[PDB]
C-alpha cells in the first residue's frame, strides 16, 4: 500500500508552492541558485520580487548582484524592485566591485532601466572606487555591454570610457569565440563612435575586426572603417597591422 | 569571522616582506618591446597571469625548511628534515612542480639518444634537491652524536673535575660544531629555495601577447 | 640507526601538509597584511608627484 | 661476518671522494677571496654565487656519504 | 601578588643588570666581553656534561670509551664492552 | 562615528567670538584620535597558557623519550650543547641593529612616507 | 568669520603658523615641483608631530 501513499505524498508536500515558500528566508540566494539550475518560471519570480522588496535597501553587494543576475536569467522585470536595487547600488556604490557592477549593468541593459544618478554612481564606482585593472579581468563582452548601456542612455563620462577601454586588448578579445568577438567589436566600436572617444586601446578593437574580416559583412566593414578613419584622425597617425616579426 | 589587528611595521612583517621580495626578485619579469601604458597593460597583466608564483612557492619552501632546520637545533628536538621521507618528499615535490608546469606549457605532452641522457640528467634533480638537504641535516646530527660520545667519555674516564684542558678543548670543538650546524641550517634552506627558483624558472617562460595593431604616430 | 622511516608516504604526506599549510598561511594571512603596508607606502611614494600636482591644480586657494 | 667486515672496508674506501670535493671547495672559496679582492663593489653578489657554487659542490660530497650509509646501514 | 609579573621583572633584572663580567671584575683576567661570552659558553657545556655524568654514576656508558675506565671499576660492571655480560654483572653487583 | 574635521567645523562655527580662543583647546581635544589607555593587567591568555603548557608537555615528553633511547646520555648532552648556543645568542646578537636591519628589509619601513605635501592641500 | 576660518585650519594642521602670510605667495610657482623649498622640509617636519 506504499505506492498510493507515495502518490499522496508526492502531489501535496513537494510542490512549487512549498518550494517558493521555503525559498523566502534568503531569497537572493535561492533565486540565484534556482535560476542557475534552470528554474525560470514567472510566477515564482513574482513571488520572489515581493519577497525581496522590503529588504532590498539593506542587502549586501553580493546579494544585490545575485538577485539582479537571477532576475536577468528569469527575464522578469519589476519596476519597483529594480528601483530598489538601483537605490541600493546608488546608496553604497563604493562597496560594489567591478564584476558585480558589470553583471548589474548587464541586467539593467537587458531592460531599459536607468537613472542619471545610477549611471553616475556606477561610473564613479568603476572608475574611482575600484582597481584600475579591474576591466582587464572582465572579459570584453561585459565591457561592451556597459559601453552600449552608456551609449544608449547618452551618458558621457570620459573617465569611465578611459577605464573600460583598458579592458579591450588582444587578450580579452582573443578569449572570445568568433561570433561573440564580432558582436563585441561592433558594440564597442559603435559606442566609441557615439561618444566621440578614441583611446589608444580602440585599435585592439579595430584590429580584431581587420585581422579576420571574413565574418564581417560589407556594411559592418564600412562601419569599422569609419571608426578606423576617425581613430586615425584622433590618435594622430595611420593604422597598420603588426605581423609576427 | 573577525580577524586580528596587525601593527604596521612589525618585525615579522618586515622580515617576510624582505624574504618575499628576495624570492620574487629571483625570477624577474621581462621588459616588453613596447612602452608600458594602457595599451600594454592587459599584456602585462596576462604575462603576470602566465608566470608561476615562484615567489610564493620559494617563500613557502624557505619558511618551512628553515623552520624545520632550526627546530633541529632547539633542545629536546630533532629536525623533521633529517627524516628521509620529509626532505626528499619536499625535493620530489619541487621537481614535480617544475615538471608539471613545463608539461602544462607544452599542452600536457610528455617529451637521437640525447633525449634519455638529458632525461636522466633532469630526473636526477628530484634526487639531488631532497638528498642534499636531507643528507646535510642527517650528517650534522649524526656527527654531533658521535662527537658528543667522545666528549662524554673524556670526563667519564678521567674524573669529573680532574681533566680541565682536554675537556675544555673538546667542548670548544663541539660548540663550534653546533654553530656550524646553525650556519648549515640557514644555508641549506636558502640553497633549496634558490635551486627551486632556477628549476621552475626553466619553465616559467611564456609568450607575450602584445599589440597586433597600432597607430604608428 | 635506520635510514628509512616506518612509512615513506606518511613522512611525505607530513611534509606536504606542513608546506601546504605554510602556503595557505602565506597567501591568506601573511601576504594580505604585507601588501597592505607595502602597497600603501608604495602607492603614496609612486603617486606623490602626480597627486600633489593634481591637488595643486584643483586647489583654488592660491 | 665477512659481509660486515667488507662493509667497514667499503665505507672506508667510499669516503675518498670527500678529499676531491674539499680540494674543489677550497679552490672555489679561494677564488671567492680573489674575486672580492679584484672587484669588492659587487662582492656581496659574488658570495651568493659562492654559496650557490658550494651548494652544488657539496652535493657531490653527500652522494658520497649516502653510498656510505647504503654500505653501512642498509 | 602576581607570580608572572615578578618572574618577568626578576628575569629582566638578572638578564640585563646582573653582569658577572664586572661584578667579579673579570676584565683583568680576560681581554674582552666576547671572550668572556665564549668562555662562559664552553664552561656551561663543561658544567652541564659533568652534572649529567656526575648526576647518575656508576653506569656502563653507551658511548664508546677509548679503553679507559673511571679508575675504580677496572672490570666490575661499568667498563664491560659486551652489553649482556655487563647487564648480568650489574645484576650480581646490584644484589650486593 | 562621524568625520572629526566636520566636528571641528561645527564646533568652531557654533562658538561665539568671545568664547573662541578659550574653547579652541577643547575643540582640539574633542576631535583628536583615540589612543586607548592601558587596561588593568590580567592573567595570561587561554592561548598563552595552552602554548606554555603544551611546550612544557612537549619538552617533558621529548626528554622522557630521550631518556628511554639507546644513546640516552649523549641525547641529554646534546640538549646542553644546544641550550648553550641559545644562551650565547642572547649575549652576542645586537638586537637593536638586527631590528633596524629588518626595518631596512621592507620598503614600507625603510623610508618615510612621501605623500601629500602641505602646500598642495592648503585652504586659505 | 576670519578668526573662525583660521582656527579650523590651525586646529587640523597647526604647522601653517611657520609660514608668515606675507611670504606665502612668494613661495608658489606654476608647477608644484617649482614651489620654493625654503619652508617645505620645515612644514613636513613640523607636521610630523611634536615628537
Ligand atoms: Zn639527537
Amino acid at each position: 500500500p506504499s505506492q498510493n501513499l507515495v502518490s499522496t505524498f508526492a502531489n501535496k508536500v513537494i510542490v512549487e508552492e512549498n518550494l517558493v515558500n521555503v525559498a523566502e528566508i534568503d531569497v537572493p540566494f535561492w533565486s540565484y541558485w534556482l535560476s542557475s539550475a534552470g528554474f525560470t518560471s514567472k510566477d515564482a519570480f513574482v513571488k520572489f520580487a515581493e519577497a525581496v522588496k522590503p529588504k532590498v535597501a539593506a542587502l549586501s553587494t553580493s546579494d544585490i548582484t545575485n538577485l539582479t543576475v537571477a532576475f536577468k536569467r528569469a527575464n522578469y522585470y519589476d519596476k519597483d524592485l529594480f528601483t530598489g536595487i538601483e537605490a541600493n547600488v546608488s546608496a553604497n556604490f563604493t562597496k560594489f566591485e567591478t564584476e558585480q557592477l558589470l553583471q548589474i549593468v548587464a541586467t539593467f541593459d537587458a531592460f531599459n532601466h536607468s537613472s542619471v544618478a545610477f549611471l553616475d554612481d556606477v561610473a564613479d564606482s568603476i572608475t574611482y572606487c575600484n582597481h584600475y585593472l579591474a576591466p582587464v579581468r572582465a572579459g570584453a563582452d561585459e565591457l561592451a555591454t556597459l559601453l552600449t548601456y552608456y551609449a544608449k542612455n547618452g551618458h558621457e563620462r570620459a573617465d569611465l570610457l578611459a577605464t573600460v577601454a583598458r579592458g579591450f586588448s588582444e587578450v580579452s578579445l582573443g578569449k572570445l569565440s568568433a561570433a561573440q568577438r564580432k558582436d563585441t567589436v561592433l558594440s564597442a566600436l559603435k559606442a566609441f563612435q557615439t561618444f566621440g572617444f578614441y583611446p589608444e586601446s580602440i585599435e585592439a578593437v579595430i584590429g580584431a575586426a581587420l585581422v579576420s574580416p571574413a565574418e564581417y559583412s560589407a556594411e559592418e566593414l564600412k562601419e569599422v572603417e569609419a571608426v578606423k578613419v576617425a581613430a586615425e584622425n584622433a590618435l594622430g597617425g595611420e593604422f597598420v597591422l603588426i605581423q609576427e616579426g | 569571522s573577525s580577524v586580528r589587528d596587525v601593527k604596521t611595521g612589525s618585525l615579522p612583517t618586515n622580515f617576510l616582506t624582505g624574504v618575499y621580495r628576495f624570492w620574487r626578485s629571483q625570477n624577474p619579469a621581462e621588459k616588453p618591446h613596447d612602452p608600458v601604458n594602457d595599451r600594454l597593460l592587459p599584456a602585462v597583466v596576462d604575462a603576470s597571469d602566465k608566470r608561476a608564483s615562484i615567489g610564493t612557492w620559494a617563500t613557502t619552501f624557505f619558511c618551512t625548511i628553515i623552520s624545520c632546520n632550526l627546530l633541529g637545533l632547539m633542545p629536546f628536538n630533532e629536525a623533521p628534515t633529517s627524516g628521509l621521507g620529509f626532505a626528499t618528499g619536499l625535493g620530489v615535490s619541487v621537481w614535480a612542480t617544475a615538471t608539471i608546469l613545463g608539461l602544462s606549457k607544452t599542452g600536457f605532452k610528455f617529451p637521437f639518444i640525447f633525449v634519455p641522457l638529458e632525461t636522466i640528467s633532469y630526473t636526477f634533480r628530484a634526487v639531488s634537491l631532497g638528498v642534499r638537504l636531507w643528507v646535510n641535516m642527517l650528517a650534522g646530527h649524526t656527527l654531533l652524536h658521535i662527537l658528543t660520545g667522545m666528549a662524554l667519555a673524556l670526563p667519564f674516564s678521567l674524573g669529573f673535575f680532574s681533566m680541565v684542558p682536554a675537556t675544555f678543548g673538546v667542548c670548544c670543538l663541539l660548540s663550534a660544531l653546533v654553530g656550524l650546524e646553525y650556519l648549515v641550517a640557514v644555508l641549506q634552506s636558502g640553497v633549496f629555495s634558490i635551486l627551486s627558483t632556477v628549476y621552475v624558472g626553466e619553465f616559467n617562460h611564456d609568450k607575450f601577447i602584445g599589440p597586433a595593431a597600432k597607430i604608428v604616430k | 640507526m635506520k635510514l628509512l622511516p616506518e612509512s615513506l608516504q606518511q613522512e611525505a604526506a607530513t611534509a606536504a601538509v606542513v608546506a601546504s599549510w605554510v602556503l595557505w598561511h602565506l597567501d591568506t594571512q601573511l601576504l594580505p597584511t604585507i601588501m597592505r603596508e607595502h602597497k600603501l607606502h608604495a602607492c603614496w611614494a609612486a603617486a606623490a608627484k602626480r597627486y600633489n600636482e593634481k591637488l595643486f591644480k584643483l586647489n583654488p586657494s592660491y | 661476518s665477512v659481509l660486515a667486515a667488507s662493509k667497514m672496508v667499503g665505507a672506508g674506501c667510499a669516503t675518498i671522494a670527500l678529499a676531491g670535493v674539499g680540494a674543489g671547495l677550497g679552490v672555489m672559496f679561494g677564488s671567492l677571496i680573489n674575486g672580492a679582492a679584484r672587484n669588492p663593489n659587487i662582492a656581496k653578489q659574488l658570495v651568493g654565487y659562492a654559496l650557490l657554487g658550494f651548494a652544488l659542490t657539496e652535493s657531490i660530497a653527500l652522494f658520497s656519504l649516502l653510498v656510505v650509509f647504503l654500505i653501512l646501514f642498509a | 601578588m602576581a607570580v608572572t609579573s615578578f618572574l618577568g621583572k626578576a628575569f629582566e633584572k638578572y638578564f640585563y643588570d646582573f653582569s658577572a663580567y664586572e661584578q667579579f671584575g673579570l676584565n683583568r683576567f680576560l681581554s674582552s666581553k666576547g671572550q668572556y661570552v665564549a668562555l662562559r659558553h664552553v664552561g656551561f657545556v663543561m658544567v652541564g656534561v659533568n652534572v649529567l655524568l656526575a648526576a647518575n654514576f656508576p653506569f656502563n656508558p653507551p658511548f664508546p670509551t677509548i679503553g679507559m675506565c673511571p679508575a675504580g671499576w677496572e672490570g666490575t660492571w661499568v667498563c664491560q664492552a659486551d652489553k649482556a655480560k655487563a647487564l648480568e654483572m650489574y645484576k650480581e653487583w646490584k644484589k650486593s | 562615528e562621524g568625520n572629526s574635521v566636520a566636528g571641528i567645523i561645527k564646533s568652531v562655527n557654533e562658538t561665539s567670538g568671545a568664547n573662541l580662543l578659550s574653547s579652541l583647546k577643547t575643540i582640539k581635544a574633542q576631535a583628536a584620535p583615540i589612543y586607548p589607555a592601558a587596561a588593568s593587567s590580567t592573567g595570561y591568555s587561554t592561548q598563552a597558557k595552552i602554548a606554555l603548557f603544551g611546550a612544557l608537555s612537549w619538552i617533558l615528553y621529548r626528554a622522557d623519550g630521550q631518556s628511554k633511547a639507546h644513546e640516552w646520555i649523549v641525547d641529554l648532552n646534546l640538549n646542553v650543547l644546544q641550550a648553550a648556543w641559545l644562551i650565547s645568542f642572547s649575549s652576542l646578537i645586537p638586537f637593536r641593529a638586527v631590528y633596524f636591519a629588518f626595518r631596512g628589509m621592507a620598503p614600507a619601513t625603510a623610508s618615510t612616507l612621501n605623500g601629500l605635501k602641505t602646500f598642495s592641500s592648503i585652504s586659505l | 568669520r576670519l578668526l573662525k576660518l583660521w582656527a579650523k585650519r590651525l586646529l587640523v594642521s597647526p604647522e601653517l603658523a611657520i609660514v608668515p602670510l606675507n611670504e606665502f605667495d612668494a613661495q608658489l610657482a606654476s608647477k608644484f615641483e617649482g614651489i620654493s623649498p625654503k619652508y617645505q622640509e620645515l612644514l613636513s617636519a613640523v607636521a610630523q608631530g611634536n615628537k
